[PDB]
DNA sequence: ACGTATGCTATAATGTGTGCAGTCTGACGCGG
DNA sequence: TCCGCGTCAGACTCGTAGGATTATAGCATACGTG
């Protein structure tokens, strides 16, 4: 594919098998000769080098190096390991209706809550505006609601405001560790570009405010929106599942 | 003292007077790189070595060659100015002259023939600036100097690698400059074995026969030698007393009339001294004693001719009568002993399948290069090419040396190639320490880690561009004709180019300069690190590395270096820390004579650390004399305890030098756990300079030092008075007694105004002079983004007070008071810097225009005719900066936009939008624009408008110059002409202009008017040159990449406010993010009234053990105390009298002050310009060790008529009534951490999506979702909350059915689960099927 | 063990996307297995129900 | 060490005191780093198996 | 032993003939006459020259094993068509082809992007100008400078220049470590996100209720005519086809549906809203 | 006709090597 | 069957940063499409 810069890029499968199908072609060449046979070895040794690095590239030898003298990756390589699809494109997944950003204390909320920034919720909750605003006659169409949203006009703020209500998020700090590593809150929006995180459970995440970051993530289903209130909503999770003790306690 | 200094002077609670004034810090950078182009004549460095070691180059046929000349530096291309603005390497063009010498075949060597010679270039290298840094592609980026395993020798040994075995195996290695690795190592029967490169395992005694060595030449260098004679009929053995020495004796032991010891019994030092006075010589044996022992050299029958017995083999009984009656009575064997002199080349011998020298060099050639069928040549030229070659081999000067010094050795300086001896040599010290004696190195000493700075990296990067030339100079010499080809056709100056700027780029130590703080850009200068090429890894480190080691002494800092998994591999160079001349470290230290701690230094190395004993600082002098004490903690051989006064030899010079600069600046450091205090200087690099400098209260003197070091200032060259003050310039007027009497003499400098850094902030240079003001010699003139009166500035002092408030100071969360946010006081700068790309594409060229496709008139309100925004703009996201258009393809009209172009009209033309606007989110004011075109296709008319300014601005400040540069040079000869020829103002009747006419007597004054005369008439022909140069290249074509046509870069201005989200601390790591800025009504304040600013939590204390704040605090409320006095007597304008009796009260206060200054020395203006800056507070110096203690805090408390305790009656703002018992408050110097919740928070409904994975990107840089990975897919398995985890997994993410489908639904209001089947999924099916696996999804 | 407890289970699909995937994949394709998921690894790949 | 650490933070440290507690403070901080790898892929591990 | 493809060729090749002057002459002149084993034979002895002829040619595009092949393919050529009558030697003869056969196979596998040698050859000789000037201007020449000593066109020098640009690999790691590639950041053109894909199918269901609630024989002849309800996007004059069989009055009831419809954008709030769109 | 591709040259030349070498605990798999 | 030593497998989880290569002759008929 090309680069907005006119260069353009390869992976490393496409060189592999660029080395596979000229040895390949030149032992046609060379079978349509009849060469002598010490060099048909040599052609017939190459396309198998050439074979084996394009499944696994580093294993039988030294892995065939390319342009900036790192290693070609090759198909194996894919599917191996932590770099894998498995575990980088697969079971982990950048996930949308997601946004992350600095917390600090929320003194004033109460457990079941959890200050989220407006412009933040605003980008969150970027479909249910569209919705609701065609419901109440206020966009035609979406490219309107888009743009509704876009002027950031007072009356929208209103509409957002609206669907957030008796609607839970989930609060996410890395490194998830235990279940409690998410909770879910009911989301309060406050005018500022920080989140405001209950002082209690503070404790399950482990999350000091000294510059913690913790990702935000919408439940978009209503089955997601029950999941949410019932059984990771921060009210109902209060002992650990470890031991048979309360984790949400002042410090 | 100095006039800079008398504006503002700061108060030192030192107590131990500096011997040694802090050095220049960015003493390394400058030093090495200088070593680099430095052209030495003989003593090769940098270059010159370069071209010496591969050169001369010569044929293949050896017939043709090429000599190395001498080689130049042009002055660069573009200066630093320009290559800033550009984008293009600061470099300088080089010039070497090559000699191309052709031979006579059949003849001699006809060397006189062709001695064809000229100059070539061969690639542009980036120069240094004078602040260490290299501009490459238009950024300052510094290499950070690295920290390597030195070559020579290196004595090993893994405690353990069979714990099977359990035996510690010894091993040697010869580690070389440049070169192959030999390595020497026991096994678990202790054999001998070598291993070249570390390889095959090769017995030890096949690379001595390699060297020619017979088996008996080999015994002989190791073993002793055991004498056995026959001598009529009783056996008899030559016994040196100290021999049968800790073992038994097996047999009685008896002499010429005594017997010493019985049998089976252990023969002590006293039977041992009994046997060497009696002088014991020889001694009768028995013939059982031999069968064991092996025999030396090897025995021929005189009479046939035949080996009875070869060299090295165990005898037996019949044996030794074989030899006996052969006629060998004098028979040579080895000195074995399983304790000492140890048989182990004996026992390698036995498994060491080789026989001569040439088979020796078979095995060698069959390890390295296996399969190639071995010659008589192919053997030994591989083998002596190996270690053995001028060209291969190079173990250099500290290779040689520490090489050497490891070996006891007599040379300090030698050969470059592994010889014989050294060989052997090495192979004997690893049997002497698996014997007993001898201690193995340790790779954690710093006596085996040396330093590599630039210049040394710069210098092999620009061998290998020699070394990819002497490739392509060989072979076109030898085929090619040797008359016709000249030197230069044979060179190519690509390979040279890119191998330089492979290293000034692509290398782990070429790296950004990080210059978010004058602070970050010394520190990151004086960084040095393990890692990169050549060096250590995270994957690689291990712990020890890591350790903080003792050696670190004075040398490295002990609390410098990333938390990170790059932790105790990266790290900044001490205080009064220098490199040795070879490599190595060293740190100053005061030599006592006869017990007289004199005043002179020496820099000791590593090394010889551990031979001295070394006093500390902590010890006191008896003003010219000795230590008051007779006993002296002092340390040595890396340990510490108490000694009496002779025997101490050296004193550390400071008390600051086991520090670095980062910890330096910390006050009261000697009150912070190291792991507080590693955090806190960690984060004062990370303190963005605020809006206005504000010094610090609290502070340690290494202030200046830091500021004026940084090359961040702009200080004085020479002293004089300020003939002009300007916000742009600064011009200074030179004294007599320094002024140069060729030139006129007046100093230009023009300070850097506000422009980007690499991390996106201000910078700004100040000036901190008044118009018309006397300056000495070496002041700031000007002050830096973060300086103060030359002072660092780097965060901001403010009134605090520890204690909780409603749980919004909870976990380190921090309170600040609105009136910090009205001052606008931690308001920060951000220049950011966006650029707009005309290409070419295959559809046609792009241009910039104002005509814009689908665009509102208040779009292009702000844009001009040219399609640039002007200059002073305030602009925001969604707004266009730059307007530009693309060409538009074959178009496929989709019928309703066919049909909606049809009714609102507006036929588009064949043209696209891709005009640069402000990122979605940034606001700020268009403070300058620049506009770089190619040199063809014609250009904007508002390219036309900058052009017209960059020259008659360019026009006016060439015509300043050379009118103010007149006015210095006329102001000398009006002065000359006086002396001689008295008269005033008859001369100064007709102009200027004729002045040089006007001359005088036969003087020396005489050809002083010719020098000025003719050096005007130089700057009156150097003017249009100088114009010349500006003029053209404000007309030149900008070169660009290829496809890009012209570029606008625009520089935006944001000022972001302090809000909740921001990230701030202190200095003693007491981290905080900012929760709420409380009202001012709300805010807590004293019984006078005065709120304070910020409220911190003071359970952010004990845990933490930082202590050092609180003393910051105490100290800071003092100085404010004595400033609060101080601005108190200024306001009631009181009297110079009054000021100067409590200002002296003040300055002497503490027990033993290092400054004592007198204010009956300041004259009654100089003490008024001083209480004027002294009234926001008397600025206080706490050494890093030697810092005030509560004895001097609480003495100056008193003097500001403040509580000895420290704690206040505070009042609760929100209601009034007080709290309910006293607060500690006081004013610390806290920073502004670059990490701002502007540039963090994001958010993401659905955006951009992956390319294959088909899932969304990453980060908020690209518009990515936050990653959910399988740590976070677990939680929701535990919980069971399984649609949400789905819902994760596809709709979220890939499932490009269902993202699409689900936001339509949300739409509706309709929130329903529609799963499918992630694509990432159906990748890895066709993937494993590519690999030639049958994977199909098997139905119901 | 537990590396070993792993690879054991007749999901292949839930050994290989634990390590030692060269190997698991190579023994699965000659057995020709066929895993009809019965764990959580194996469903939250495919993206279904849990 | 045979000799500890005689003063305490109100006190302050000599300039040893602090090069003898930096020992302490940088392995410390290094298992921080270092052995959080062997106990977060033991949560890896386990999981897998259960 | 020995388990390298590269030693092990390099070993047949070392028990090889190694022929004389009127040896080369006497089994050439064979060859030519088809004589089967001499054929093998000048080829089998003349591989050792194959080799150090790519010893040069190495280090610039493909591996020391693919310079070997194609060079060999050059000496079997070579041997395709030798003049044993001639007194001049063979390896002479043999180097003109070894030569010309890498130089050859080196310009079309060298580059992913395939460029024929015409585009080939012509950028060499800009380049091997390039070193001339970088030399004498000590400065590496612009596409200019190059143009000025060739006096060639400009665009030719640009464009040959930007054949030469080269390529990152889309797995390439970025900062020299291994955090994520250039595939974990470079974006999908062809699918835009829900937001887009919905955009098209909202608007699009709109417009199918607009021509419902216009008038039937006003949205006949438009809908039908750019392709929005019918099959293919007809003209003015082509919308004759369909029932309307006009000219004139086709135009007159497009125009008319698009008024209506203006008044109807007007009205629902756009317009002048949607005209910036 | 234009762009791409195929083709030949004649001093003699005849066997490569190149490049990081403090990872480490734990686990098998081929000979010996 | 057991011991030694070779290969081969893992190494917590999320955020941010920026840059660049060498060279393949030279010229004349052979092969593909408006
Ligand atoms: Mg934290």
């Amino acid at each position: 594919v090309p680069l907005d810069g006119g260069r353009f890029a390869t992976s490393d499968l496409n060189d592999l098998y660029r080395r596979v199908i000229n040895r390949n072609n030149r032992l046609k060449r060379l079978l349509d000769l009849a060469a002598p046979d010490i060099i048909v070895r040599n052609e017939k040794r190459m396309l198998q080098e050439a074979v084996d690095a394009l499944l696994d590239n580093g294993r039988r030898g030294r892995a065939i190096t390319g342009s900036n003298k790192r290693p070609l990756k090759s198909l194996a390589d894919m599917i191996k390991g932590k770099q894998g699809r498995f575990r980088q494109n697969l079971l982990g997944k950048r996930v949308d209706y997601s946004g992350r950003s600095v917390i600090t204390v929320g003194p004033y909320l109460r457990l079941h809550q959890c200050g989220l920034p407006k412009k933040m919720a605003l980008e969150l909750f970027k479909p249910f505006i569209y919705g609701k605003l065609e419901l109440r006659g206020l966009a035609t169409t979406i490219k309107a609601a888009k743009k509704m949203v876009e002027r950031e006009e007072a009356v929208v703020w209103d509409i957002l405001d609206e669907v957030i209500r008796e609607h839970p998020v989930l609060l996410n700090r890395a490194p998830t560790l235990h279940r409690l590593g998410i909770q879910a809150f009911e989301p309060v929006l406050i005018e500022g570009k920080a989140i405001q995180l209950h002082p209690l459970v503070c404790a399950a995440y482990n999350a000091d405010f000294d510059g913690d970051q913790m990702a935000v993530h919408v439940p978009l289903t209503l089955e997601a929106q029950l999941e949410a209130r019932a059984l990771m909503m921060s009210t109902n999770n209060i002992l650990s599942p470890a031991n048979g003790e309360p984790i949400i306690v002042p410090s | 003292y100095s006039y800079t200094e008398k504006k503002r002077i700061r108060k030192d609670f030192g107590k131990r007077p500096q011997v040694l004034d802090v050095p220049y810090l960015l003493s390394i950078q400058l030093d090495s790189f200088q070593k680099f182009i430095e052209q030495d004549p003989e003593g090769q460095y940098g270059l010159e070595a370069a071209f010496r070691s591969v050169f001369p180059i010569q044929s293949y046929s050896g017939n043709s060659e090429l000599q190395y000349v001498s080689y130049r530096l042009g002055e660069p291309v573009f200066d630093v100015q320009e290559c800033q603005i550009r984008g293009v390497t600061y470099s300088a063009p080089l010039r070497v002259k090559l000699r191309l010498v052709i031979y006579e075949r059949e003849a001699p060597e006809g060397t006189v023939k062709d001695i064809k010679e000229q100059e070539v270039y061969m690639g542009e290298i980036p120069l240094m600036t004078d602040n260490g840094t290299f501009v490459i592609n238009g950024t300052e980026r510094v290499i950070v100097s690295q920290l390597h395993r030195s070559p020579g020798v290196f004595f090993d040994s893994d405690k353990g690698k069979t714990h099977s075995s359990g035996k510690v195996l010894y091993n040697a290695r010869i580690i070389p400059y440049r070169g192959s690795w030999l390595d020497f190592e026991f096994d678990p029967k202790d054999n001998l074995f070598v291993r070249i490169d570390r390889r095959r395992k090769l017995p030890a005694t096949i690379i001595l026969r390699a060297l020619n060595y017979t088996t008996e030449q080999i015994l002989d260098l190791f073993f002793e030698k055991v004498i056995f004679e026959i001598r009529d009929n009783k056996l008899q053995m030559e016994l040196v007393p100290e021999r049968l020495r800790g073992e038994t004796a097996s047999f009685d032991i008896e002499a010429n009339g005594k017997v010493y010891v019985e049998k089976g019994r252990r023969i002590t030092a006293r039977h041992i001294r009994q046997l060497e006075k009696d002088d014991v010589k020889l001694i009768e044996v028995p013939v059982e004693y031999i069968a064991g022992k092996v025999v030396a050299k090897d025995y021929i029958d005189e009479s046939t001719g035949e080996l009875i017995c070869a060299a090295n083999m165990e005898l037996s009984l019949d044996l030794l009568a074989k030899l006996s009656q052969s006629g060998h009575k004098r028979i040579e064997t080895l000195f074995t002993n399983d304790l000492d002199h140890g048989p182990y080349i004996s026992e390698t011998l036995r498994v060491d399948p080789t026989n001569d020298r040439l088979s020796a060099l078979v095995e060698i050639y069959r390890m390295m290069r296996p399969g190639e069928p071995p010659t008589r040549e192919a053997a030994e030229s591989l083998f002596e090419n190996l270690f053995f070659s001028e060209d291969r081999y190079d173990l250099s000067a500290v290779g040689r040396m520490k090489f050497n010094r490891s070996l006891l050795r007599e040379e300090i300086e030698g050969s470059g190639i592994l010889s014989k001896d050294d060989i052997i040599d090495v192979m004997k010290k690893l049997i002497d320490i698996r014997n007993g004696k001898g201690e193995v190195d340790d790779i954690d000493h710093l006596g085996n880690r040396r330093i590599r700075s630039v210049g040394e990296m710069a210098e092999n990067q620009f061998r290998v561009g020699l070394v990819r030339v002497e490739r392509a100079v060989k072979e076109r010499l030898s085929l090619g004709d040797l008359d016709t080809l000249m030197p230069q056709d044979m060179i190519n100056a690509k390979p040279i180019s890119a191998a330089v700027k492979e290293f000034f780029g692509s290398s782990q130590l070429s790296q950004f300069m990080d210059q978010n703080n004058p602070l970050s850009e010394i520190t990151h200068k004086r960084r040095i690190s393990a890692l990169g090429p050549g060096g250590l890894t995270r994957e690689r480190a291990g712990f020890e590395v890591r350790d903080v080691h003792p050696t670190h002494y004075g040398r490295v800092c002990p609390i410098e270096t990333p938390e990170g998994p790059n932790i105790g591999l990266i790290n900044s160079l001490s205080v009064y820390a220098q490199t040795n001349e070879y490599g190595f470290l060293e740190t100053p230290y005061r030599k006592v004579t006869d017990g007289v701690v004199t005043d002179e230094i020496h820099y000791l190395s590593a090394i010889e650390e551990g031979n001295y004993v070394i006093a500390q600082a902590n010890s006191n002098l008896d003003e010219e004399g000795h230590f008051v004490e007779d006993l002296v903690t002092c340390r040595s051989k890396g340990e510490s305890s108490l000694f009496s006064r002779d025997q101490v030899d050296y004193m550390d010079v400071s008390t600051q030098q086991v520090v670095s600069v980062g910890a330096s600046l910390i006050p009261f450091l000697e009150h912070d756990d190291a792991n507080r205090a590693l955090m806190g200087a960690n984060m004062q690099r990370q303190a963005v300079p605020t809006l206005r400098a504000d010094k610090p209260l609290v502070g340690t003197g290494m202030e200046r030092a830091v500021a004026v070091d940084s090359g961040v200032t702009a200080v004085a060259k020479r002293g004089g008075v300020v003939q002009y003050v300007d916000a742009s310039r600064i011009v200074i007027k030179v004294n007599e007694d320094e002024m140069y009497p060729g030139e006129a003499g007046i100093d230009i400098y023009n300070l850097t105004k506000y422009t980007r850094s690499n991390q996106n902030t201000c910078i700004n240079q100040m000036p901190c002079v008044s118009l018309g003001e006397p300056v000495e010699r070496g002041d700031v003139l000007a002050d830096g983004p973060s300086t103060d009166l030359g002072e660092l500035a780097l965060g901001q002092n403010m009134r605090v007070a520890f204690m909780p408030w409603n749980g919004y100071n909870f976990e380190d969360s921090i309170l600040v008071s609105e009136r910090v946010v009205q001052e606008d006081r931690f308001t920060t700068i951000h220049i950011q810097e966006l650029a707009c790309v005309s290409r070419d594409t295959k559809l046609g060229p792009e241009e910039i225009t104002a005509d814009i496709p689908n665009v509102g008139e208040a779009a292009l309100s702000k844009l001009d005719e040219s399609g640039i925004v002007y200059i002073g703009a305030e602009v925001t996201g969604g707004d266009i900066l730059v307007g530009k258009v693309t060409p538009k393809g074959e178009t496929q009209l989709t019928p309703e936009e066919k049909l909606l172009r049809a009714i609102f009209g507006e036929k588009a033309s064949d043209v696209k939008d891709s005009s640069l606007r402000v990122p979605n989110g940034v606001s700020g004011t268009v403070i300058d624009v620049q506009v770089f075109t190619r040199d063809g296709v014609e250009k904007d008319k508002r390219a036309l408008e900058i052009e017209e300014m960059q020259l008659k601005q360019a026009k006016k400040d060439l015509s300043e110059e050379l009118q103010i540069l007149e006015a210095g040079l006329f102001s000398r000869i009006r002065a000359v002409l006086v002396a001689g020829g008295v008269e005033a103002e008859k001369l100064d009747k007709l102009p200027r202009d004729r002045w040089l006419e006007l001359g005088l007597t036969d003087e020396e004054k005489q050809n002083q008017l010719e020098q000025l005369a003719e050096q005007y008439d130089e700057l009156k022909h150097e003017f249009e040159k100088k114009l010349e140069a500006k003029r053209r290249k404000i007309t030149q074509g900008d070169d660009l990449a290829p496809g890009v046509l012209k570029i606008v870069k625009v520089y935006l201005a944001v000022k972001r406010r302090i809000q909740p989200g921001d990230k701030m601390a202190g200095r003693h790591g007491n981290k905080g993010v900012i929760s709420k800025i409380n009202p001012i009504e709300d805010m807590p304040y004293d019984e006078n009234g005065t709120p304070v600013d910020i409220v911190l939590n003071p359970l952010g204390v004990p845990s933490r053990m930082n202590i050092g704040q609180i003393l910051e605090t105490h100290l800071g409320m003092a100085a404010k105390g004595i400033g609060d006095k101080i601005n108190a007597m200024l306001k009631q304008q009181q009297e110079v009298a009054k000021l100067r009796e409590f200002i002296q009260r003040a300055y002497d206060l503490g027990a033993d002050v290092r400054q004592k200054v007198d204010l009956s020395t300041f004259s009654d203006e100089e003490v008024m310009r001083l209480a004027e800056n002294l009234r926001k507070g008397m600025p206080i110096a706490t050494p890093v060790f030697d810092g005030a203690k509560e004895a001097e805090i609480k003495e100056l408390l008193k003097l500001g008529d403040l509580p000895t305790s420290g704690q206040i009656r505070l009042y609760d703002g929100r209601t009034g009534e007080q709290f309910e018992r006293p607060v500690t408050v006081g004013y610390m110097y806290m920073l502004k951490l670059n990490h701002l919740v502007d540039d963090k928070m994001h958010a993401r409904s659905t955006g951009s999506y992956s390319l294959v994975t088909q899932q969304p990107l990453g980060g908020k840089a690209q518009f990515g979702g936050q990653r959910f990975g399988e740590m976070e897919v677990w939680a929701l398995e535990a919980y069971g909350a399984a649609y949400t985890l789905q819902e994760m997994l596809t709709v979220k993410s890939d499932d490009v059915n269902g993202r699409t489908k689900m936001y339509k639904n949300i739409v509706d209001g309709n929130h329903q689960m529609e799963p499918g089947m992630p694509e990432s999924f159906n990748v890895l099916l066709k993937e494993i099927r590519s690999l030639g696996i049958n994977i199909e999804l098997e139905d119901e | 063990g537990i590396t070993k407890a792993s690879l054991a289970t007749e999901s292949f699909i839930s050994a290989a996307s634990f390590q030692e995937t060269t190997r698991v994949l190579t023994e699965a394709a000659v057995a020709g297995k066929r895993d009809e998921l019965r764990g959580l690894k194996e469903n939250v790949i495919v993206g279904r129900l849990i | 060490i045979e000799t500890p650490i005689t003063a305490n933070f109100r006190e302050g440290l000599n300039v040893l005191q602090y090069f003898i507690s930096t020992h302490g403070a940088r392995k410390g901080l290094a298992d921080t780093a270092l052995k959080t790898a062997n106990s977060g892929y033991l949560t890896r591990r386990l999981v897998d198996v259960a | 032993r020995v388990l390298d493809a590269t030693q092990l060729y390099l070993g047949e090749i070392g028990y090889s003939p190694l022929l004389t002057a009127e040896e080369e002459v006497y089994f050439a002149r064979r060859a030519l006459r088809g004589d089967v084993a001499s054929r093998r034979r000048m080829i089998e002895s003349n591989l050792r020259l194959v080799v150090k002829i790519a010893r040069r040619y190495g280090n610039r595009g493909l591996a020391l094993l693919d310079l070997i092949e194609e060079g060999n393919l050059g000496l079997i050529r070579a041997v395709e068509k030798f003049d044993p009558e001639r007194g001049f030697r063979f390896s002479t003869y043999a180097t003109w082809w070894i030569r010309q056969t890498i130089e050859r196979a080196i310009m079309n596998q060298t580059r992913t992007i395939r460029l024929p040698i015409h585009i080939v050859k012509e950028l060499n000789v800009y380049l091997r100008t390039a070193r001339e000037l970088s030399h004498k201007l000590d400065h590496e020449p612009s596409a200019e400078e190059i143009a000025e000593q060739l006096d060639k066109p400009v665009d030719d020098v640009s464009r040959m220049l930007r054949l030469n640009e080269r390529i990152t690999s889309v797995d390439t790691p970025l900062g020299g470590d291994s955090e994520k590639a250039l595939l974990d950041i470079l974006a999908d053109e062809k699918e835009n996100g829900p937001e887009d894909t919905t955009q098209d199918d909202d608007m699009k269901q709109s417009i199918v209720k607009w021509l419902f609630e216009l008038n039937a024989k006003q949205r006949e002849v438009l809908a039908r005519r750019f392709g929005l309800l019918g099959y293919e996007a007809a003209t003015l004059e082509d919308v004759g086809r369909e029932i309307g069989l006009t000219r004139e009055r086709v135009r007159q009831i497009q125009v008319e549906g698009l008024r209506r419809l203006r008044e109807i954008l007007q009205t629902q709030g756009l317009n002048i809203e949607a005209l910036f769109l």
